[PDB]
């Protein structure tokens, strides 16, 4: 029954693809070799750092770590804003709200404790508490001051509701655990990779998935979203980045070197969406041409794997956070 | 000459103060220890975890014992779903892992020295040791001594095992359920034995339903697993 | 046979010193070397032990440092960097070598506290009080070899000779049989109990913990460790003490008996200032982890440039 | 079950792979100079410098 649906689809998929983006991006002069550099180092973190997120005014950054503590940055001075102190050491996500006045951050614990910043108290405080997950919630993003789709190791994505705090609907269909996700431009809908070598597109309107993509061969550690949200790019444990496109339904591009054996962590593309930095297990990061597939430079310099990375709203600087726990901005 | 000055003060001011408590914190992290309690549900890894309890809510279930002016953050992963690839990244930087396997039941054992096998050659636990709890060795006890334990049947390799040499068996057992709860142990520690390249070990222990000493156990296992790191460290390795 | 022995020991002086100082010179300045960049530039949770080594690197740094003028000078066989320049070198030497001998005790000291308390609870293990007792080491040291100034003191061009063979023979004998006591067989007494206290704690743990870790590696370490220090300093300590007595007028005489004593001095002094060369490598190099940091900080300095 | 899913899955409007492949040409093009990362921006008006 299902044998017969999935080879529609493939066969759809193949009649829509006529020429490869490689195929095409051959008449585009290469970007070249990008000289980045480490503007700071936001060192401060006691254990290995497992997320972060920067706020959309593109200063302030939020940084999680095993040791407990969430700590937010002003990256232009180095300050430390807050360091807010987890109820469960092992946070595993964290998230900036798009207001700036939220931080929401999961872990082990299978709850997302959502703090609130701008508090007449003056002290960052749980703001709210959600449960309802049955696994490790592995990443966290607002869609506003009310809204937060998180995603968890049950298989299973859910956008909630932080005023009411309790689930408002739930994502499902994946088949293992769904590593990371990333909200569209206009949060309309998102894409969530889990470790059964899918990413699947849910409308959270909807409440359902729209479209999936199983081009990869083991898990999907990490997913972003082109800027223009018409297209995505996912990071897997075979070292393999691969971009998707929605509307062509199938892979667009694989970014790959036969150098590197080990696993993506975190991928992130540049305000343009020409190019895609993504953290790999071998201790460093690499940027790739979207349209090329070239390594235009590499951001070495962490003494442990990268663990997460994280572009600028306005496309200045790059974050990325390592088991060194040190943080090193990139420009 | 006093907008953005008296801002700037505050924040270093309020920097100053985060890294006073950041460092004020840093030494009790570096002090505790950390631990990871892996088993299956049907091992007394609960009665231990509440044992050391009286000396977390949702998904993972911290427990604060202290001895010896030392304290130990155990950490039963109870709640998480069967399969653990993932989230076993987490404890990349325990001290030591705590593995609960019930001795008793032999049909679910074989399972029990293959997520032992797993652990032991996994990617980011190849630096960890850790502390094997062969528990519920009294029901093990009254089990052999009862009959029906065919554990020839599942192990056949057991029809051709003597007990070590070095065994130090309490004058007061069975001498068969001295061959039967070493030759369980053994096979543990020939998974371990199996691989790794000195960089962690594997400590096997005994316990009872009720133990006042598994507190102990670990500190005395926690102290010479702290011990071979110290010697790598000063260069002795 | 006589006239053999002057011209053996004026041949030792004159080409042994100088190619032997020259190794020594060339293998310690770089193994020290290697030792502090990876100790400034790496590394950088340091604690109790950690302190000492770099210590005893510093040390040993500035023992060879001050090798140069003295390899030189052997070598053309007339010391031509004045009066102050002498005392200072040579001062600095002695005092180098000995702050390394207290150091490698309470290396000694650091690694049986550490294998007793492996939770660094004995309060002795404190990053400060570590930083206190090297400050302490240095200006004890330093107090310990000031009455040698009197006895290298050269009297006129320089007559700066070692300092076996310089001063009143009877006032640089009490004090060479002095700082040999309080300086190499108090410490090498200290060492010794603290590494033997180490092997029996190895032994009986191997005993008590029989999980398949016969730590066969570390007890060969400390008694090696020992075994080097004694056997490398015994030497040249006790034939100091000779050579000066050898110069005492109490029995004196005898030239020839004095000439194959100063050769035989000679030759085991370049054999105490080994230990400066074979410590970056048997305290650091030869083991693992920091060879390991060395060889990951080697790769970042060239990445960088 | 998954043939439900599915079956609406399949009614989506996709369109040429080479169509998609040019839009992300034409969004890339179109941004390249408003890219601080892939254009250093000179360190004058650089937050960071």
């Amino acid at each position: 029954e299902a044998e017969q649906l999935k080879n529609q689809i493939r066969d759809a998929r193949k009649a829509c693809a006529d020429a490869t983006l490689s195929q095409i991006t051959n008449n585009i002069d290469p970007v070249g070799r990008i000289q980045m550099r480490t503007r700071r180092t936001l060192r401060g973190h006691l254990a290995k750092i497992y997320a972060m997120h920067w706020g959309t005014d593109s200063r302030l950054l939020v940084s999680a770590s095993q040791d407990g503590k969430l700590i937010i940055w002003d990256s232009y001075t180095t300050n430390k804003v807050h360091a807010i102190p987890l109820r469960s050491s092992w946070v595993m996500t964290c998230a900036y709200a798009p207001s700036g006045n939220y931080v929401a951050c999961g872990g082990l614990d299978n709850i997302c404790s959502i703090y609130n910043l701008k508090t007449r108290e003056g002290n960052v405080r749980v703001s709210r508490e959600l449960a309802g997950h049955t696994g490790y919630l592995s990443c966290c993003r607002f869609l506003d001051d009310n809204q937060i789709v998180t995603s968890s190791g049950d298989t299973t994505c859910a956008l909630w509701d932080i005023e009411t705090g309790q689930q408002t609907t739930t994502f499902t269909g994946h088949t293992g655990d769904v590593m990371s996700l990333s909200l569209a431009p206009d949060t309309r809908l998102f894409v969530s990779g889990a470790c059964d070598a899918s990413a699947k597109l849910w409308d959270v309107r909807e409440g359902m998935c729209r479209q999936t993509f199983t081009g990869h061969e083991s898990d999907i550690n990490a997913i972003c979203f082109f800027p223009n949200g018409n297209a995505f790019a996912t990071g897997s444990d075979d070292a393999t980045c691969r971009l998707f496109d929605l509307r062509a339904d199938q892979e667009l591009m694989t970014y790959s070197h036969d150098n590197i054996i080990c696993g993506i962590t975190s991928v992130s593309f540049s305000k343009s969406g020409r190019l895609l930095l993504a953290g790999y297990d071998d201790f460093n990061c690499n940027v790739w041409d979207a349209l090329k597939a070239d390594r235009a430079g590499v951001l070495a310099g962490h003494d442990n794997r990268v663990s997460c990375l994280g572009v600028t709203d306005d496309g200045m600087a790059v974050a990325t956070g390592s088991w060194d726990s040190f943080l090193k901005i990139w420009n | 000459t006093e907008d953005q000055r008296n801002e700037e003060k505050a924040q270093r001011e309020a920097n100053k103060k985060i890294e006073k408590q950041l460092q004020k914190d840093k030494q009790v992290y570096r002090a505790t220890h950390r631990l990871l309690l892996l088993g299956a549900d049907n091992s007394g890894k609960s009665t231990i975890v509440k044992q050391m309890r009286i000396l977390g809510t949702s998904g993972i279930f911290e427990t604060k014992f202290q001895v010896d002016k030392v304290n130990f953050h155990m950490f039963d992963v109870g709640g998480q779903r069967d399969e653990r690839r993932k989230w076993i990244q987490c404890f990349n930087d325990v001290t030591a892992i705590i593995f609960v396997v019930d001795s008793s039941d032999y049909n679910r054992l074989q399972e029990a020295l293959n997520l032992f096998k797993s652990i032991w050659n996994n990617r980011w636990l190849r630096t960890i040791s850790v502390i094997l709890f062969l528990n519920k060795q009294d029901l093990l006890a009254e089990k052999v001594l009862a009959g029906k334990s065919k554990i020839e049947d599942y192990f056949p390799e057991f029809a051709r095992y003597t007990t070590p040499e070095d065994a130090t068996p309490e004058p007061g057992e069975d001498p068969r359920v001295t061959r039967a709860k070493y030759f369980i142990r053994d096979e543990f520690l020939r998974i371990s034995t199996a691989s790794g390249d000195g960089r962690h070990y594997c400590y096997p222990h005994f316990t009872c339903a009720v133990d006042t000493e598994n507190a102990r156990r670990i500190f005395n296992d926690c102290k010479d697993i702290i011990l071979q790191m110290n010697l790598r460290e000063y260069n002795l390795v | 046979t006589c006239k053999n022995w002057l011209a053996a020991e004026a041949a030792l002086e004159k080409y042994y010193l100088s190619i032997f100082y020259g190794i020594e010179f060339v293998v310690g300045v770089l193994g020290n070397t290697i030792v502090v960049y990876g100790y400034i530039f790496s590394l950088k949770n340091w604690n109790s032990s950690n302190i000492y080594l770099f210590n005893l690197s510093v040390s040993d740094l500035a023992f060879l440092c001050t090798l140069p003028m003295l390899i030189r000078s052997y070598a053309n066989g007339n010391w031509i960097y004045g009066d102050v320049l002498c005392i200072s070198n040579r001062y600095v030497l002695h005092a180098n070598l000995y702050t390394s001998i207290l150091f490698l005790t309470f290396i000694s000291i650091d690694r049986y506290l550490i294998i007793k308390y492996p939770f660094r609870e004995h309060l002795l293990q404190k990053k400060e009080f570590a930083i206190l007792i090297s400050l302490a080491i240095w200006v004890l040291v330093t107090l310990e070899l000031l009455p040698i100034l009197p006895l290298i003191n050269p009297v006129i061009g320089t007559t700066c000779n070692d300092f076996a063979s310089s001063g009143d023979p009877n006032y640089n004998l009490i004090y060479s049989m002095c700082l040999t006591l309080l300086g190499f067989l108090i410490p090498l007494f200290v060492m010794c109990f603290f590494y033997y206290k180490i092997a029996l704690f190895l032994k009986q743990r191997n005993r008590q913990v029989a999980t398949a870790l016969p730590l066969e590696k570390p007890l060969n370490l400390v008694i090696m460790a020992v075994v080097i220090f004694s056997v490398l300093f015994t030497p040249y300590h006790v034939m100091r003490n000779v050579r000066i007595a050898s110069r005492l007028g109490s029995w004196k005489q005898y030239q020839c008996t004095q000439v194959v004593i100063n050769s035989f001095y000679i030759v085991t002094r370049p054999l105490a200032f080994l230990n400066s060369v074979i410590n970056p490598v048997f305290y650091f190099l030869l083991g693992d982890h920091f060879r390991d940091m060395l060889m990951n900080q080697l790769r970042h300095n060239f990445k960088s440039l | 079950k998954l043939v439900e899913q599915l079956k609406m899955e399949a009614n989506i409007d996709r369109i040429k792979v080479s169509k998609a492949a040019a839009d992300l040409m034409a969004y890339c093009e179109a941004h390249a100079k408003e890219d601080p990362l892939l254009t250093p921006v000179p360190a004058s008006e650089n937050p960071f410098r």
